[PDB]
DNA sequence: ATATCTGACACGTGCCTGGAGACTAGGGAGTAATCCCCTTGGCGGTTAAAACGCGGGGGACAGCGCGTACGTGCGTTTAAGCGGTGCTAGAGCTGTCTACGACCAATTGAGCG
DNA sequence: CGCTCAATTGGTCGTAGACAGCTCTAGCACCGCTTAAACGCACGTACGCGCTGTCCCCCGCGTTTTAACCGCCAAGGGGATTACTCCCTAGTCTCCAGGCACGTGTCAGATAT
């Protein structure tokens, strides 16, 4: 036996790969899993939260701020089409609506 | 310029005294007429 | 009293709407959006009293709503679950 | 916090006749020397109580 | 007791892109619903795939194929190259 | 003038926080609560978790009857507007 | 037979949930002024509407054959517990900076000429 | 037809709240390592119901010229906005008070060391 580290290390990845293995299993999905599955998992959960989180970091330097807030959130998913799809089933918390005029409401 | 080195205790030290001393004093103790 | 559901007040319906970018507001929509805010609660509250009824708990939850705002298609962040 | 007030208006006034205490609640150290009189209107099953 | 989720993590991923940048608690809450949302996505998606195919295993191409379910555009092949990658990476 | 409305918009777009009055949708979440049910009480939280999706919930109902009215050539929504916002819907 | 155990069964205080009272002062409700709107309703350049004569191809066979299904072989798959022990959230506390308040400038909409 | 004026949107100062690195703790399921279950990948082996061109009439289409209708013109008068006037209830924060949980209680009377 020897002194522990992450499987995550080995993998090259920056999520918890082990609980992933045991919420695959305990979730009741399936009797058994591969391998590769809950790394695999993890590698999809953080290249999607990676994408997301700089259109977030991104959404705050656009408005040329240092600290996220559920606005900014808000703001990098109506900045992404993918996103937009994606979470087109979602409320987020106070983010607000996408500011947005319908050109008949404008004088002249 | 070297003053707010001991502000950012003093300033807080000063609330501490007076919050304990507040906290502790309480936890020492028509018509009519015939 | 004010339980009619007007103390949803008209000006409160009408940022709300004002959010929601429309212009001039006929003065019978904040009466026909209550009758829609009611209706919204008849399926959200019921259905998370549903929840609330799967333990038969007297606290209603955040994870009791957002299991009801689940199964109606309207998922919801930040409270977690 | 209540069990000051109570106290502190039954000594060092004549304004009440009589008090209400559990056997144990009331029984350590509260020195009600304002008091002549005491009724148990219950004893204990722990005797010396 | 501890509530399985992801704080520390979501901000320690933060460092790949804005190691300038802070996090609110709201923010972070978001964030949290956001990981394990796609989670209950996938893990649903893979399993009705397995179900499908009435294996006992859940695989890589469970979740190759859920992927392609939950997204339209290309981050589904690159969240797909990326699982790829770091099973081969854990295997040798 | 008549029309620098059009200015709020833009406020309460800036705006992201809860807009009815806590106590009043309190008081309403309990009503509609209590003669449901006997004894349901809520956690703030779970009071505050239905107001973010009713208010969300309202803000879309009034961006589709916005474009229910541009549709029908109007500067204006009536309750005929709402009610095709609803069927359009199937809701 | 005996030591002493597992209820009987209660009031100790902790926690937070949860209610109602009295205050300010934020903001909701009541209203004109008046504009400017949703709406009613004739106008003729433009396409819904349906035959006749007709072009594009829908339709029903016969049977070839590149793939599809069963369901057992056999060696490779994950299961499975339980050793150590690093990670992990709690959580206690800053130590400020960061977004949100308080005072007043560049730029806009309104008035009609 | 482009000014003067009465008001914001946006700028600088302010102040303490709400972060995120500690500063460790110590609880635990992750990682290591054999043990052991059973079926995954392999894979023949049954034999096929998608596609390849014959024979024959069906449906879609172009063309034509009525005549309903949408896009448009301007005006009609009542109801939404802009703004002032005044009344109340949303929020503050307070103390009251009680259900859930934990814990000492204890000694009795039901059970066994």
């Amino acid at each position: 036996r020897a002194k522990a580290k992450t499987r995550s290390s080995r993998a090259g990845l920056q999520f918890p790969v082990g609980r992933v293995h045991r919420l695959l299993r305990k979730g009741n999905y399936s009797e058994r899993v591969g391998a590769g599955a809950p790394v695999y998992l993890a590698a999809v959960l953080e290249y999607l939260t990676a994408e997301i989180l700089e259109l977030a970091g991104n959404a705050a330097r656009d408005n040329k701020k240092t600290r996220i807030i559920p606005r900014h959130l808000q703001l990098a998913i109506r900045n992404d089409e993918e996103l937009n799809k994606l979470l087109g089933r979602v409320t987020i918390a106070q983010g607000g609506v996408l500011p947005n005029i319908q050109a008949v409401l404008l004088p002249k | 310029l070297t003053e707010e080195m001991l502000l950012k205790r003093e300033e807080r030290a000063r609330k501490r005294r007076l919050q304990a001393a507040r906290r502790a004093e309480e936890h020492k103790n028509p018509m009519v007429r015939y | 009293l004010r339980d009619n559901i007007q103390g949803i007040t008209k000006p409160a319906i009408r940022r709300l709407a004002r959010r929601g970018g429309v212009k001039r507001i006929s003065g019978l929509i904040y009466e026909e959006t209550r009758g829609v805010l009611k209706v919204f609660l008849e399926n959200v509250i019921r259905d998370a009293v549903t929840y609330t009824e799967h333990a038969k708990r007297k606290t209603v939850t955040a994870m009791d709503v957002v299991y009801a705002l689940k199964r109606q298609g309207r998922t919801l962040y930040g409270f977690g679950g | 916090s209540e069990r000051r007030d109570m106290v502190a208006d039954f000594q060092n006034r004549n304004d009440i006749f009589v008090f209400l205490l559990s056997t144990r609640a009331g029984g350590l150290g509260i020195n009600l020397t304002a008091a002549d009189t005491v009724i148990f209107y219950d004893s204990d099953w722990n005797p010396t109580v | 007791s501890r509530k399985e989720s992801y704080s520390i993590y979501v901000y320690k991923v933060l460092k790949q892109v804005h190691p300038d940048t802070g996090i609110s608690s709201k923010a972070m809450g978001i964030m949290n619903s956001f990981v394990n949302d796609i989670f209950e996505r996938i893990a649903g998606e893979a399993s009705r795939l397995a179900h499908y195919n009435k294996r006992s295993t859940i695989t890589s191409r469970e979740i190759q194929t859920a992927v392609r379910l939950l997204l339209p555009g290309e981050l589904a092949k690159h969240a797909v190259s990326e699982g790829t990658k770091a099973v081969t990476k854990y295997t040798s | 003038p008549g029309t620098v409305a059009l200015r709020e918009i833009r406020r309460y777009q800036k705006s992201t926080e809860l807009l009815i009055r806590k106590l009043p949708f309190q008081r309403l979440v309990r009503e509609i609560a209590q003669d449901f049910k006997t004894d349901l009480r809520f956690q703030s939280s779970a009071v505050m978790a239905l107001q973010e999706a009713c208010e969300a919930y309202l803000v879309g109902l009034f961006e589709d009857t916005n474009l229910c009215a541009i549709h029908a050539k109007r500067v204006t929504i009536m309750p005929k507007d709402i009610q095709l916002a609803r069927r359009i819907r199937g809701e």
